[PDB]
């Protein structure tokens, strides 16, 4: 299959990728792009209600906690709570939102407009001076 | 006597011998599990279960390779531990053959006192005592002493340590 | 008004709240029980000594029931009823006793015989309390079947599964005495009557068939050699299958007919086909014993007439000692042969049948799988074939890992089955006519209209209800004469298979599981309580469990790992796989290559195209040299792009600066998404360091052999949440290459890899387009080898990308690459001898 000299790496890889997409579309979506399920962003998925109120305890499961805050719809808040890493310029540091909302006795997380991504507002509240 | 961790080689030898109801001499080490069992497959699945509980992971097709290759493969991830079920096998050995007042703690501290064998050797002498199961009520404490004295001698003759 | 009543055994204790009105009588048994109860010991590891509070309340139930009389109303009925009701409420959380038993095995330090005691006690208590199982259970499996989300098929095994079948019947008579005692006593009285009716039957039963005497008193049981002889083993294996069926019917509260209706179909392997037809007749508990009689009568007349057609003779000691010395079993009339194709075995039997006369000729009797065959014939003629086979096999302790795959000496096994008559062979043909003359004398017909469910023929796999003539004449013909094409006969569509047959985990069920792995069929072994550590097939508890664990689907790889399309908000369509879901780029990686991917300019250009590429550690000799390369890659890629590193494992000098440099660079948050360790798989403790301390997203591992694939599985099992990329290539790859075929090791290991959801299974070697890769994406690639579809999560392209514009390869080297014609997969192994398609294999330093 190594025949065409000085083909750009994009042209090779895209050719293979598109080849697969064209073949899957014909076999499993009846040659119709409109049957392809959409999302907002595709990635960071480990292989393993409008207005809500969560209350962290001592025994609260960290992974269950973040999943609850994240929601089910893939959107900005799903990334915010389940991305392990965020970018500073070209560097990959630990997601500071997960560090901040790390669950501990006292913390209360009130989500409002958790159906529309545009208008969602995750509020954290803690015992401050009682 | 110097504290040495139990070898994976003599552990595989004891488990396979004790499951097949024979002496530790009658099981050669340069031998496959299909060689020892033959046509019978009922005991194949529970032997492979006894390798998979003792060490955790096993190599692929462990029944068609010599116990020499299993011993050198298992010793790499095996460090002194008695596994899970082999602590219940010696628990069944002393609740059915050893008499009253013969708890492991009493037999362990006594063969540490008299013989001078530490925890790594205690394991080895208890595995040698299990392999040649006496199949008899050892009511006399002193006959059960001569028993563990003869099994500390058998462990000493196998490993090659003077006592 | 209720008074506490403590009953104890050393540390473990239980407190009944017995009404004061019955405290005086209940207090009596508490000391008698505690007198019967042995001395409390440490661990409770001794036999006849309860291990958990559940077993203790069990032992009590058992002891109380032993004093209660069922016919007469006794004083102890009242104390039995509330201690049973308490046991139910405090341990059986609406569940079944077999689910309790199974829980006490994998959590607590309880051995199998204690749980078998507990079950017996509970069941005896339940029947003595005059509380028969007449309420239909809420078992998750039979609920699902009612809904239409699970189709059951009942399979019944036969001979050759165990040398010790009779102890399986003993366990049923012990544990489920009350449920199957009447069945067993009926079968024993039926068999004894058939001996007194048939003329020369008594000649064949040298030590009689008083099976009640052998069950009550183990010492009066004859030796295993008598018990194995077909005139006993044939009917008794029938009984064991029927006893397992009855126990399953009674503990679910169903009539036989209801349980039969819940099954979509039912077949059996050899004589198991008689029991599979026998249940398809049945209906009410009152009309069960007429179907049982027919079944036991058939198996009795097969057993008798097939023994009088080919009775076993003494075998020369020379053949016995040669067999044992050369590590085969005691010769038998049926030789098992694993890991040889049926054409191969048929060649080796033609070799042996050419020399032998007509009446001494072996033949393939059972095809139990692609490569799992059983040859039937005279035990000498099979020992003949066994010598021919031993001559043509490799030693079992041979290292062929250094020999090219194509030249390897095929390694297989061959053992004699624990059977005593050459079933499915020309040798039993004379019995055919005699058997049928005896079934018409005892008025034993099966009629097509009476068969309520389909019963699949062992030869052609078709239903027996559509057969023209006598069905009994076809059942005989399928057992004594015609072969068994097991994969033909199990073509049925089912989500669940109930193996009632003898042998439990060494039975027909587990063989059928091997044959159907990855097609979404769960085998439940219906005649054995146990725990599968792998949990790939089920046990008796799955049938009776009422929680979700009762209804467990085995994965269908085509559906589980279906490649899908998905688009983002922008519009960009992606192929969605386990791998692409994680990294959010197409499932295509350019692997670490020395020297193609040492260039920072190529690693940037392939990252910027939106494809994953490893920077090759092979082309750097210090941390400063690699730090400077990486800094050049980070200066050239876009914001939030990443790349990986490839470190050679067999270069320990590279690893001792390589690993600390990654650890350092990830602490400063350099965009290193993963590390591939090429040229060998780390040990568990080194892998555990790499996984915990490097702050990586995933870890690439490139196993070469099946042993390396096992070491990857083991790493993935020790870190079940961390994603491992198992980059599998064959020997047909560019660069340093193994001796291994690309297909054969995946066919063997795919199932095991897929048990671990953190392994992203990447395929490499011999790829350069979307046409050659597609059959691996969709999984149709494995259908050529008769396996179910085995989809892959991703592909790597080494050689293909070596003539790209951005690769540093010199122009004359690109023209030289392009001039290589290459070869297809079957020719590649020629590179070891001569220039094959422009390429050749050479040894390194
Ligand atoms: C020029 C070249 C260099 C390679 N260098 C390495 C290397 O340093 N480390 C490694 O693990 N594999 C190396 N490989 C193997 C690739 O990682 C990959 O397994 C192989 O290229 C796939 O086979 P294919 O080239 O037929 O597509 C190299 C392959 C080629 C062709």
């Amino acid at each position: 299959f190594t025949k065409v000299i000085d083909e750009p790496i994009k042209s090779i890889m895209d050719g293979i990728h598109d080849g697969h997409i064209k073949k899957l579309l014909h076999q499993y979506y009846g040659d119709d792009e409109s049957k392809i399920p959409a999302v907002e962003y595709f990635g960071g998925e480990s292989p393993v209600e409008d207005s809500a109120v969560f209350k962290a305890t001592s025994s609260t499961d960290e992974e269950s906690w973040f999943k609850a805050l994240a929601g089910s719809e893939i959107n900005w808040r799903h990334a915010s709570f389940l991305c392990s890493f965020i970018t500073q310029d070209k560097m990959f540091v630990s997601n500071p939102i997960r560090k901040v909302f790390k669950p501990s006795q006292g913390m209360v997380v009130e989500i409002s407009n958790g159906n529309t991504s545009s208008k969602t507002v995750v509020t954290l509240s803690e015992p401050v001076q009682g | 006597i110097a504290d040495e961790p139990v070898k994976a080689s003599l552990l595989l030898h004891v488990l396979v011998a004790h499951k097949l109801k024979k002496s530790l001499d009658s099981i050669p080490m340069s031998k496959t599990i299909k060689d020892l069992v033959g046509g019978k497959s009922t005991v194949q699945n529970e032997i492979l279960g006894d390798l998979g509980k003792e060490f955790g992971t096993t190599p692929e097709k462990p029944e068609e390779t010599p116990l020499e290759e299993l011993a050198e493969t298992f010793q790499d991830t095996f460090s002194g531990a008695l596994g899970k079920q082999s602590s219940s096998l010696l628990s069944r050995l002393i609740s059915s053959k050893m008499p009253g007042g013969f708890t492991i703690t009493v037999a362990r501290k006594y063969l540490q006192t008299r013989w001078g064998l530490p925890s790594g050797r205690q394991d080895g002498v208890l595995l040698v005592a299990l392999s040649n199961e006496p199949a008899a009520r050892l009511g006399s404490e002193a006959d059960a002493k001569a028993f563990l004295d003869s099994m500390a001698q058998k462990y000493a003759s196998i490993v090659g340590v003077d006592l | 008004s209720t008074r506490p009543l403590t009953l104890s055994h050393g540390s473990l204790e239980h407190v009944l709240l017995v009404p004061t009105a019955s405290f005086f009588i209940a207090s009596q048994l508490q000391e008698q029980f505690n007198k019967i109860l042995p001395e409390p010991t440490e661990g409770f590891a001794a036999d006849d000594e309860p291990t958990t509070p559940a077993e203790l309340v069990g032992k009590f139930l058992g002891y109380v029931s032993s004093l209660v009389e069922p016919s007469k109303v006794g004083q102890f009925d009242q104390v039995l009823n509330l201690c049973l009701t308490e046991f139910e409420n405090c341990y059986l959380e609406g569940n079944d006793i077999h689910a309790l038993a199974a829980k006490l095995l994998q959590e607590n330090d309880t051995t199998l015989v204690k749980t078998k005691e507990l079950i017996k006690n509970y069941i005896t208590a339940r029947i003595m309390a005059k509380r028969p199982f007449d309420k239909k259970s809420n078992s998750a499996l039979f609920r699902a079947v009612g809904e239409g989300n699970a189709q059951l098929v009942a399979i019944f095994g036969g001979q050759g599964n165990t040398d010790d079948y009779f102890e399986e019947l003993r366990d049923l008579y012990q544990t489920y005495h009350v449920l199957v005692g009447d069945l067993i006593k009926f079968s024993a009285e039926t068999l004894s009557e058939l001996i007194r009716t048939t003329l020369d039957a008594e000649k064949v039963f040298t030590q009689g068939l008083n099976i009640l005497e052998w069950l009550e008193n183990p010492s009066n049981t004859p030796d295993k050699d008598y018990l194995l002889s077909i005139p006993i083993s044939c009917p008794l294996i029938g009984v064991i299958q029927l006893a397992h069926y009855v126990v399953t019917a009674k503990l679910l509260g169903f009539t036989p007919g209801e349980l039969r209706s819940y099954l979509k179909g039912a077949t059996g392997h050899s004589q198991g086909l008689v029991t599979a037809v026998a249940i398809a007749e049945t209906d009410s508990w009152e009309s069960f014993f007429v179907s049982v009689r027919k079944a036991i009568t058939v198996l009795f007349f097969i057993g008798v007439r097939c023994y009088e057609a080919y009775p076993n003779t003494s075998l020369p000691p020379s053949i016995l000692e040669d067999s044992l010395e050369n590590n085969e079993g005691v010769p038998s009339p049926m030789l098992s042969i694993s890991n040889l194709t049926q054409e191969q075995v048929q060649d080796y039997v033609n070799k042996t049948n050419s020399h032998l006369p007509a009446g001494k000729q072996v033949e393939i009797s059972l095809v139990n799988g692609a490569k799992n065959l059983v040859v039937s014939g005279p035990p000498q003629s099979l020992y003949g074939l066994n010598l021919t086979l031993r001559k043509a096999k490799a030693p079992s302790g041979l290292d062929q890992s250094r020999i090219p795959f194509s030249e390897r000496k095929l390694k297989f096994s061959n053992r004699f089955l624990p059977v005593a008559s050459p079933f499915h062979s020309h040798l039993l043909v004379p019995a055919s006519d005699l058997i049928n003359k005896d079934l018409v004398k005892n008025n034993v017909s099966f009629n097509a209209k009476d068969i309520q469910i389909p019963v699949y023929d062992t030869f052609d796999g078709s239903d027996l209800r559509v057969l023209s003539g006598s069905i009994s004449e076809r059942i005989v013909d399928c057992i004594i004469r015609l072969p068994v094409k097991w994969e033909t006969t199990t073509q049925f569509k089912a989500t669940h298979i109930l193996d009632f047959g003898p042998g439990g985990a060494s039975g027909l069920g587990v063989l059928t599981h091997r044959n159907k792995d990855g097609t979404g069929v769960r085998v439940i072994v219906a005649g054995t309580l146990d725990i599968n550590p792998d949990d790939d097939y089920g046990f008796k508890q799955e049938i009776f469990d009422v929680t979700s664990n009762g209804l467990k689907k085995n994965p269908n790889w085509l559906e589980e790992y279906h490649p899908k399309l998905i688009k983002n908000k922008s519009g960009k369509i992606f192929v969605e796989t386990k791998f692409s879901k994680l990294i959010g780029r197409p499932p295509l990686l350019v692997p670490g290559m020395t020297p193609c991917t040492v260039s920072p300019d190529f690693v940037a250009a392939t990252t910027n195209a939106g494809y994953t590429i490893e920077l090759a550690g092979g082309g750097y000799f210090s941390a400063a040299g690699m730090t400077a390369a990486i800094d050049s890659v980070v200066s050239q890629i876009e914001k939030g792009s990443t790349f990986g590193i490839n470190l050679i494992y067999v270069n320990p000098f590279m690893l001792q600066w390589g690993i600390p440099l990654i650890k350092e660079l990830r602490s400063k948050g350099y965009p290193i998404q993963f590390l591939t360790i090429g040229a060998g798989v780390p040990s568990l403790e080194v892998a555990s360091e790499y996984i915990e301390t490097l702050g990586l997203k995933y870890l690439g591992l490139k196993p070469g052999s099946i042993d390396a694939i096992s070491q990857v599985i083991n790493i993935a099992k020790a870190h079940p949440n961390f994603p491992i990329a198992l980059q599998w290539t064959g020997g047909r790859g560019g660069g340093h290459h193994s001796f291994e075929d690309a297909h054969t090791p995946m066919l063997q290991m795919y199932s095991k890899i897929r048990r671990h959801p953190n392994i992203m299974l990447i395929f490499g070697s011999g790829f350069g387009s979307a046409d050659d890769t597609y059959p691996y994406l969709t999984g149709e690639w494995s259908t050529k080898f008769d396996y179910p579809p085995m989809p892959f999560d991703g592909f790597l392209f080494g050689s293909r990308v070596m003539i790209a514009k951005e690769v540093k390869t010199s122009p004359d080297a690109k023209k030289c690459i392009a001039a290589c014609t290459g070869v297809p997969d079957d020719k590649w192994e020629q590179t070891y001898k001569k220039p094959t398609g422009g390429i050749v294999t050479v040894r390194s330093e």
